[PDB]
């Protein structure tokens, strides 16, 4: 047979249930955020992320003070400024199959 | 200890060039490659996990074929077979149907995720082999108003400006892109150079707002496809307040006014189609002069476009006034907002207009620039011409002389390629449910979760009794489940690549890993069942007669084995890299085929480099011309052909000449009305890619969006009695699904309109949208239809 576990059982013409909206868990690739992030402030005016996250809460390494051409500047670069595009938190919820993926990490 | 190579990002057409850790047959990390000029290291989430892409518990292993007391049956469960036994009745099915209903009821529906080779062996298997021109992508749902906005326009396809561009501009202007989920790195050069330098203006249109809005100068909700006036009212501005580029505009453009009432590329007895007065020959256009297309927009004034649009005039003005100006370089960008437009060849016309006008054009930073979703809907479905109307290079099928020249390469009879324009994408699922295309195969695409107005076109045709479909992937899709026959497929770096990205970047990787169990690439399998089919089965007499050297030769002798796609010996593959589909066939078959299609742009416009030279590259910007590639088109000293002393050449176009057209506001195919009230948009988010069935089988993309949503205004889900988190189907005329509402998400729609994400295969949001599509480019509106919105 053959089942797609991103579907789950419901033939394609049908309507299944839809799950709960499940709550953001609290507790080399970038880490995820292990706490909630809703209503934290992230755009020109105001980067909330940095107001626990700079390096002045583990700080940003100094990778994210680096313009284009690694010259560390005194400030987060422009390219890190939006740290949503990399990190992201979490739901508490189990994945939906299991991967077998390796990290270098655990395997030197 | 782990072996590092690069590859290309095996996601979004921004092209960051990845290195690739292997250790043991395992993929066990990979990182932004630092010397890549696209990303210079960095990468978005997405990339950050393709170490884990490969590697879902569920990867295909073998065939599965349906099977009943021990036969094929269109109504068995899948059971596990053979590679042999999988091509016998692929090879049964397929010679069943053309001997019985010829090459037009045989077709493919591919991919701007297979590479360059693999979409030209695909191209040649079905143009020259089965002689069918039922051969199109998912980059039909994509870029195809992109490349008639072109083609149309200069004559030739894909961007002349770079990524470059974004160091150079002082204004971006984003059409409905949205980059910081969709393009993510290349947001990151637009803030680069606004943060860096601050008197930079970013203004994002949009018809919902979303993450680009936190960077925005300028922020502008317009009502969906009232751009279209909103284009118009920036080339009135430009002419009223005496801004046009008279030097340029005399010297490099040609106006003309296109036919308008042209329906929506529905099904010919739709009332829609009825009603149109010009579907028959939509891309029609007559010659103007420059102040017949004055007069033409000057009816596109404020009072009109802020109240068909909803932007207030000052806003209209502000953008404007960055168009006009002389001295502000201008970055314009659109994805799939102004392509997945029931007008969207229009728009791409008119965005070409307002830099056309002004002479804002192939120079840094002054840059329309059309963005590529897929990582190679450029370097492979476009530029190979995997499209039911194309040869490769911008050729097209009608064309005598285009498909003389496709015949002297391949070394075929004349009159070998069909003349006629097979099924495009949407056509391919009426055409099935209509059971007259019987024999069908699709790779490396999720078309059944993909393709807009699942219920009555899709899955029908797919599930019709007179039709074989085989579906080629790495997971189990909904597409495989509604198959009949699923073959095993190896991906990413499990076979040696070529993708090309929005800025012309063909970028090569090397084979780094085996695939798991008996999966083998989509390579191997369009070559391997090619040696399936003799030449008197697939060509009638005539041609076999005209090219008697090929009696009673395979279609893999033909296409393959010609002398030039085997060229290549073993000895040319690089020892340190298997290679299987090298080992399998006896030559080196990627450079064979590569080189051979290279052949189509050499000396034409479209230079691909030596083969090898990308092996030892980052990627290089076509045309490479003696070695070196090219930045921006039709600009004279930086594309070397164009003729010394004109400026600019769009040499694509018999005068040089760029074409600016007057066309008109058309509403949708399908508005909002009493029933159905509210706008449905779909797209995507940043987390996942399409389906997902490869984001959403990674534990940390999918635990960061479990599952699609309905995002939705909260004096919206007043007004319905709806909170946060309570589920609702979406519904239209043609279908539903059921979801939960998001009222405070990344996607603020305003009031009367819903944004879904369509990567959730348990909430398929395309049983709810409309197969209407732009009726020049064929490409679906999947951006706009009506709703209603029910709770549970
Ligand atoms: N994260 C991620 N990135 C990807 C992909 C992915 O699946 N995930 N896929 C890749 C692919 S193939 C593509 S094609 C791109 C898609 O990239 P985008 O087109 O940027 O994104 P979507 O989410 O498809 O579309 C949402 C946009 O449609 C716009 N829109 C809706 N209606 C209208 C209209 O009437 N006019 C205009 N002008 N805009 C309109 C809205 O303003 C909204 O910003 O993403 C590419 N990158
Ligand atoms: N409602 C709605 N629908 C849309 C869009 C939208 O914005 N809204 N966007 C449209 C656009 S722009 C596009 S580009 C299409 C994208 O639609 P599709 O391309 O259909 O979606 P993908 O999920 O990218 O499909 C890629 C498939 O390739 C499989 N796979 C991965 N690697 C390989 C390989 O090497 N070989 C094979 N054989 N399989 C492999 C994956 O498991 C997956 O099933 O969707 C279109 N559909
Ligand atoms: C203080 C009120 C914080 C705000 C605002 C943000 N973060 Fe945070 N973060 C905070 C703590 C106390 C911790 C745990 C200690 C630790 O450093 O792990 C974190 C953790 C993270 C992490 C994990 C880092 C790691 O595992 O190595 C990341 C990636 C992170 N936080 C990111 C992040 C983002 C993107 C924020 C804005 C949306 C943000 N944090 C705000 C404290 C606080
Ligand atoms: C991709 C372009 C990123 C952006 C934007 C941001 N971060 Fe990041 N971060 C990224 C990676 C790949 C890593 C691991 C490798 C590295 O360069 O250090 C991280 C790491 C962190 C950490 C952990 C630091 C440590 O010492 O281990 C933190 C706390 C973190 N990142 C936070 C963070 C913040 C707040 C950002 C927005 C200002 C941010 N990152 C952006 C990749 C990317
Ligand atoms: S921006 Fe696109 S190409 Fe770059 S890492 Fe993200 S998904 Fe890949
Ligand atoms: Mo979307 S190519
Ligand atoms: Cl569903």
């Amino acid at each position: 047979g053959l089942v797609d576990a991103m579907r789950g059982p419901t033939a394609i013409a049908n309507e299944p249930r839809a799950p709960l909206l499940y709550p953001t868990e609290n507790k080399m690739q970038p880490p995820t955020i292990p706490h909630k992030i809703d209503g934290y402030q992230l755009d020109k005016d105001f980067n909330r992320c940095m107001f626990c996250h700079a390096r002045t809460a583990i700080p940003v390494s100094i990778t994210h003070y680096m313009d284009r051409d690694n010259n560390v500047l005194a400030d987060v670069s422009p390219r890190r400024y939006f740290c949503t595009q990399c990190h992201v938190p979490q739901a508490d919820t189990k994945p939906l199959i299991g991967n077998n993926f390796v990290d270098v990490d655990t395997i030197l | 200890k782990l072996k590092w190579s690069k590859a290309p990002c095996r996601f979004c057409g921004t092209g960051c060039g990845v290195t690739v850790a292997v250790k043991d047959n395992k993929v066990v990390a990979t990182q932004g490659d630092p010397q890549a000029e696209v990303n210079k290291g960095l990468n978005c989430v997405k990339g950050y996990f393709l170490s884990k892409i490969m590697y879902g518990q569920d990867r295909l292993t073998r065939p599965l074929m349906r099977m009943k007391n021990g036969k094929y049956d269109k109504n068995g469960d899948f059971a596990p077979v053979t590679w042999d036994q999988a091509f016998d009745e692929m090879e049964r099915q397929f010679k069943r149907v053309l001997k019985e209903k010829g090459p037009t009821a045989v077709g493919m529906f591919g991919s701007g995720q297979w590479t360059v080779w693999e979409g030209y062996a695909a191209a040649k298997l079905y143009k020259a082999g089965f002689r069918s021109n039922n051969i199109d992508p998912n980059a039909r749902h994509c870029m195809a108003s992109a490349a008639a906005g072109f083609m149309r326009t200069f004559g030739m396809d894909e961007p002349m400006g770079c990524y470059d561009d974004f160091e150079a501009a002082d204004a971006f202007v984003l059409w409905g892109s949205n980059m910081a989920e969709m393009h993510p790195i290349l947001w990151t050069r637009v803030t680069d150079r606004r943060l860096s330098h601050p008197k930079t203006r970013v203004v994002v249109l949009s018809t919902f707002t979303h993450r680009c809005f936190d960077l925005a100068d300028i922020g502008i909700i317009f009502k969906p496809q009232t751009d279209l006036a909103m284009l118009n009212y920036i080339a009135n501005y430009i002419i009223r307040n005496n801004k046009v580029n008279k030097d340029f505009v005399n010297k490099h453009t040609v106006f003309k006014e296109g036919v308008t009432d042209i329906g929506y590329g529905l099904r010919p007895d739709h009332p829609l189609q009825k009603a149109a007065k010009n579907a028959s020959d939509p891309g029609a256009a007559k010659v103007i002069t420059f102040d017949e297309f004055a007069k033409f927009v000057s009816k596109y004034d404020a009072d009109y476009v802020s109240k068909l649009s909803a932007v207030p005039k000052a806003k209209l003005d502000q953008l404007a006034e960055l168009y006009a100006d002389p001295n502000i370089k201008v970055m314009s960008l659109w994805t799939m907002g102004f392509n997945q437009h029931t007008r969207g060849t229009w728009a791409n016309n008119m965005v070409y207009n307002l830099h056309l006008l002004t002479g804002k054009i192939a120079t840094p930073g002054n840059s329309p620039f059309s963005l590529t979703g897929q990582p190679s809907a450029c370097g492979t479905a476009r530029e190979v011409g995997t499209f039911s109307h194309r040869l490769p290079a911008d050729m097209v099928v009608t064309n005598p002389k285009h498909r003389e020249e496709a015949e002297r390469i391949w070394k075929l009879p004349p009159g070998t390629i069909p003349d006629k324009p097979g099924y495009d994408a949407v056509l391919q699922n009426r055409m099935l449910k209509d059971g007259k295309l019987n024999a069908y195969w699709v790779q490396v695409n999720n078309n059944m979760q993909a393709a807009a107005n699942l219920m009555e076109e899709g899955l029908p045709g797919y599930r019709n009794p007179a039709n074989f479909i085989v579906v080629s992937d790495a997971y189990p899709t909904v597409t495989a489940l509604a198959a009949d026959l699923v073959l095993p497929s190896a991906m990413w770096v499990e076979k040696e690549g070529a993708y090309g990205n929005a800025e012309r970047r063909t970028q090569f990787w090397h084979q780094l890993v085996d695939a798991p169990g008996e999966a083998r690439s989509d390579l191997w399998q369009l070559v391997e069942f090619a040696k399936r089919f003799k030449v008197e089965e697939v060509w009638p007499p005539e041609l076999i007669a005209k090219k008697p050297e090929y009696k009673g030769k395979t279609l893999y002798d033909v296409l393959y084995r010609n002398g030039q796609v085997d060229k290549f010996p073993l000895k040319d593959v690089n020892a340190e890299y298997h290679n299987a589909e090298a080992k399998a066939f006896g030559f080196y078959l990627q450079k064979g085929l590569f080189e051979e299609y290279a052949t189509f742009g050499r000396g034409h416009g479209h230079d691909l480099a030596p083969f090898d030279a990308y092996h030892e590259a980052r990627g290089l910007r076509w045309p490479v011309v003696n070695g070196k590639e090219t930045r921006w088109r039709y600009r004279e000293g930086s594309d070397p052909y164009v003729k010394a002393g004109t400026g600019f050449q769009f040499y694509g176009n018999p005068d040089g000449k760029a074409v600016i057209f007057a066309l008109p506001y058309e509403p949708p195919a399908e508005s909002p009305d009493k029933e159905y009230p509210y706008w449905l948009v779909t797209g995507r988010v940043l987390e996942h890619w399409h389906s997902g069935s490869m984001t959403r089988r990674v534990p940390e993309l999918y635990r960061s969006f479990p599952n699609a949503v309905v995002f939705m205004h909260p004096e919206d889900a007043k007004a319905l009695g709806l909170r946060r988190g309570v589920e609702v189907e979406v519904v239209s005329r043609r279908g539903r699904m059921r979801s939960r509402i998001e009222t405070r998400g990344r996607d603020a729609p305003p009031r009367g309109l819903v944004f879904v994400p369509w990567f959730d295969a348990s909430q398929l949001i395309n049983k709810v949208t409309l197969d209407a599509t732009c009726p020049i480019s064929l490409q679906t509106d999947f951006k706009k239809c009506a709703v209603k919105i029910v709770k549970v």
